[PDB]
RNA sequence: GGCACCACCAGGAGUGGAGCCUGCGGCUUAAUUUGACUCAACACGGGGAAACUCACCAGGUCCAGACACAAUAAGGAUUGACAGAUUGAGAGCUCUUUCUUGAUUUUGUGGGUGGUGGUGCAUGGCCGUUCUUAGUUGGUGGAGUGAUUUGUCUGCUUAAUUGCGAUAACGAACGAGACCUUAACCUACUAAAUAGUGCUGCUAGCAUUUGCUGGUAUAGUCACUUCUUAGAGGGACUAUCGAUUUCAAGUCGAUGGAAGUUUGAGGCAAUAACAGGUCUGUGAUGCCCUUAGACGUUCUGGGCCGCACGCGCGCUACACUGACGGAGCCAGCGAGUAUAAGCCUUGGCCGAGAGGUCUGGGAAAUCUUGUGAAACUCCGUCGUGCUGGGGAUAGAGCAUUGUAAUUGUUGCUCUUCAACGAGGAAUUCCUAGUAAGCGCAAGUCAUCAGCUUGCGUUGAUUACGUCCCUGCCCUUUGUACACACCG
């Protein structure tokens, strides 16, 4: 897929920092509401990450539920060049409730 | 047709073998009596059972009936 | 936006149908049983019932945290507006949803049907169910497909009580040779029902004779 | 189990899985913000 | 104030428990009340074909969705009425309060 | 032997005959996509297709071919592109043309992925059918060496293997019945300014007798729950009395009753089963096929409507128990929106109409709406005539929806006014608010309902019986069948 380098980035600082992403299955939608790029880019960008075991993909009712594996956080540590500067948001260990 | 079933025929004649002195020849009285005698889940079945017990009671006074 | 009473309650139901199916595909491996949508002020409590509450609230409750965020982002919910809780199934043997996935997880492990099938027949009865019947349909190392019923105990089939004392679960089993369809029909004991009727409609419980006392001719006991 | 075995075995073997699992599970019952770093770019 | 509370749900027992409990709470509290007023229940009917394909006798399902709506008028200040709503929260029945 | 208006009897309405609507076959076609072939294919796939849908046809784009490699590659792997040509196209699709972007990416290998592509004769699920007929099963006991059998039956009765009864059986379970939903009753409870009423304020018209019809009334800060709504209950159990019967199960009459055909109607519905239908509902599926000149996807245009013909579900009619023309004027089931992508739409004003326009109400027991519907009723014209029945076919014109109406989407106006004069052999549905008419709403829906799903208005004739036809169920019987006669 031909994604601009900058738009591929924005997809990565949303799939990191809230490491789960939801995208409706419509390829021609101009903007996925929460990542300022084409909606089709979000589906195909994370399809590559799920192809190399960096995101789980779930499909239900024409919607994609992408979640970032713990194995994928280390890779974005090295590509976004981030340091181990805290947890995305879903790993901040807010702990469950009883 | 108006043929009563087995859940009402055997249930009606068990009432007679155990509670005959308290029973009667009145359907209205029997219907009220059976609400404290049997635990019947539905009102229509209570009336159905009491309606057949009264018929059997009305028949016993004319002689002994078979199965009770 | 502005939505009618008729169109809102149907939408609330549709929200329930889509959310529940999301958990069935995602939490299939954790014996997902059902979901309860408890509306409340300033929060939307949702109780998910699963056989295994370790697969959900695992590794510092990460999955449940990473799972509640996927629902706020798809339904445009405020991050504080929803709270998700994970609850253990009380009677694992009486929940057909857990039993069908577990059976699926055994069939998918290559286990023979009888050791697997009798594993749900006896597990249902062991939990105290009045009856249980399992139908397994599909193809197994043979081109022609077959179905087998495994009954046990007492089962009712017709009328409303089937809507009260029977829960059902259908699961498609993806095998290398085709699809296996399993139906796990479990009839709970109506005596254990705690809100609706506690017995079948034709169950008549006649009381016992309280008589055979001795009556003495005619005194009166004063005080 | 269309063989004379595995419904004989399948039956006795099915029961040891559940009977062992009610008790095992009955044992289970007895114990009844990252963009902050990018704001440091200020 | 004159405050109206509108009650809608699919199942009537829990709606009616909340309806009776609020009037009860509007009884020990000396609050004049009007209700509950039973709106004509709405039968949401959907009639589909049974067959996923188009073969067989043409047999139809007829699904239903009962919607019951009750409005109760209470004449009390808004602070008093609102705390009754959280005391009588029930999952099935939703509550909207309009002045 | 028995049951059944998907059987008949007594009958009603019809269909088959006509025109037209629609589906199927055939023929034609560039394609006229396809599934289905007795009941249980043929107004069925919710299939009322202008584009989309769409799978067919003539052409044109795109990769939305992830990922591990290898090659190429900054001295640039590659992407977009004005203008002209080209093209159906203001598709940089491609060609002249040098600009731009920058390792996302181009080529080969593997590997994918997507398919309304094939296979329902590989499958899940669902659905139809046998069949909603009345059937199915074990415990103990009896018979048999056994598989098995009895229980599960001569008779009567019922809608029913449902009951009486007879009984080597006794006592039970599923199915049936119970159950649930709906319709009919409640001046007996609970209330209602989103329901209705009487009084009362204020107010109109007509005769003056103080009366009769209205309007107004969300402050008259009223009263009430009969009508209306809906929750808690009650009520029918064939109640009582006569007949018949093994005096049993029951059946038939009356009386009372709101209801006495299981009170009417439905929902659910056993044990197995069919090579029944669906991979064209599914990001349900195995395998096979294709995968860059795609069978993926998208754009433009056409087709699914194509017409010597056969058949099926239907709509109009053949007139006077009627057509028109005025007038009267009554339901019930339901649905309804926001920065949309536009809902139901009153009221006013234009317009012969169809329709247009300006305002307002309603996310609704509040407004559309009393949906003032149509048959129907009254008064007239018509006068047995292919006539004022019937309204095809077609010409010319006016609007609406839609990017787009040509092969007329639909509506309206004038004109044209065809077969049809009650339909052969055959054949369908039906027993009471039922049949038949008569419309209305919801679904499809930007637009189009001769279709379905329901609803109410008017409202019958004739049985309430039978095994004569047709289909199914049971018993006995024969069997060389058990993949079970498609043997
Ligand atoms: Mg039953
Ligand atoms: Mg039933
Ligand atoms: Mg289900
Ligand atoms: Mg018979
Ligand atoms: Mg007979
Ligand atoms: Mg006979
Ligand atoms: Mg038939
Ligand atoms: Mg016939
Ligand atoms: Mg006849
Ligand atoms: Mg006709
Ligand atoms: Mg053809
Ligand atoms: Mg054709
Ligand atoms: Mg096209
Ligand atoms: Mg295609
Ligand atoms: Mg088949
Ligand atoms: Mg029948
Ligand atoms: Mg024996
Ligand atoms: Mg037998
Ligand atoms: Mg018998
Ligand atoms: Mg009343
Ligand atoms: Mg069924
Ligand atoms: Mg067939
Ligand atoms: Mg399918
Ligand atoms: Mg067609
Ligand atoms: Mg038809
Ligand atoms: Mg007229
Ligand atoms: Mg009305
Ligand atoms: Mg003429
Ligand atoms: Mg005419
Ligand atoms: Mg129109
Ligand atoms: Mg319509
Ligand atoms: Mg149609
Ligand atoms: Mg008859
Ligand atoms: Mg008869
Ligand atoms: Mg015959
Ligand atoms: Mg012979
Ligand atoms: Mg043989």
């Amino acid at each position: 897929m031909l994604i601009p380098k900058e738009d591929r980035k924005k997809i990565h600082q949303y799939l990191f920092q809230e490491g789960v992403v939801v995208a409706k299955k419509d390829f021609n939608q101009p903007k996925h509401d929460e990542i300022d790029t084409r909606n089709l880019f979000v589906i195909k960008a994370l399809q590559s990450l799920t192809s190399k075991g960096y995101v789980k993909t779930q499909f239900s009712w024409q919607y994609y539920y992408y979640t970032l594996t713990d194995e994928g956080v280390e890779f974005l540590r090295t590509e976004l060049n981030i340091p181990e500067g805290i947890l995305p948001l879903t790993r901040l260990k807010n702990a469950p409730a009883e | 047709g108006r043929v009563r079933t087995k859940t009402v025929k055997r249930a009606s004649k068990v009432l007679i073998e155990r509670f005959y002195p308290k029973l009667t020849l009145d359907f209205e009285t029997n219907k009220r009596l059976t609400s404290e005698i049997a635990v019947i889940q539905s009102k229509r079945l209570r009336n159905k059972i009491a309606g057949y017990t009264t018929h059997l009671m009305k028949r016993i006074q004319k002689g002994p009936v078979r199965g009770i | 936006a502005i939505l009618s009473k008729k169109k809102k309650l149907v939408a609330d139901g549709v929200f329930y149908a889509e959310l529940n199916e999301f958990f069935t595909r995602e939490l299939a491996e954790q014996g997902y049983a059902g979901v309860e949508v408890r509306k409340t002020p300033s929060k939307l409590e949702v109780i998910v019932k699963a056989s295994n509450t370790q697969g959900v609230l695992g590794e510092q409750g990460r999955r449940i945290h990473e799972l509640t965020s996927l629902i706020v982002k798809r339904f445009k919910l405020s991050p504080e507006g929803i709270a998700i809780y994970a609850e253990r199934v009380e009677e694992r043997g009486l929940s057909a949803a857990v039993q069908a996935e577990a059976l699926k997880a055994k069939l998918l492990s290559g286990l023979p049907i009888r050791r697997a099938a009798y594993g749900v027949l006896r597990f249902a009865m062991g939990a105290g169910a009045k009856g249980v019947e399992v139908v397994i349909s599909g193809k197994l190392r043979a081109a022609r497909a077959k179905s087998q019923k495994y009954a046990d105990g007492f089962m009712i089939h017709s009328g409303q009580p089937t809507r009260d004392f029977i829960d059902i679960a259908i699961r498609h089993v993806l095998m290398r040779q085709g699809v296996l369809g399993i139906k796990v029909k479990i009839m709970k004991d109506p005596a254990a029902n705690r809100f609706g009727p506690r017995a079948l409609p034709d169950a008549v419980k006649i009381a016992e004779a309280k008589d055979e006392d001795e009556v003495i001719p005619a005194p009166t006991v004063k005080s | 189990g269309q063989s004379d075995k595995r419904e004989l075995e399948g039956e006795v073997e099915g029961t040891e899985d559940a009977e062992a699992e009610l008790e095992a599970e009955a044992e289970e019952n007895d114990e009844s913000l990252a963009e902050l770093e990018l704001s440091k770019q200020e | 104030h004159k405050i109206r509370i509108t009650l809608t749900s699919t199942k009537v027992k829990q709606l009616e428990n909340v309806s009776a409990n609020i009037i009860r709470n509007a009884a020990q509290y000396n609050i004049v009340k009007k209700g509950p007023v039973r709106m004509p229940t709405k039968v949401l009917k959907i009639t589909t074909r049974k067959t996923p394909n188009g073969e067989g006798s043409k047999t139809w399902d007829a699904y239903e969705m009962r919607i019951h709506k009750r409005v109760i008028d209470l004449q009390a200040p808004a602070s008093t009425v609102k705390r009754i709503t959280q005391i009588t929260i029930e999952p099935g029945v939703d509550v909207e309060v309009t002045i």
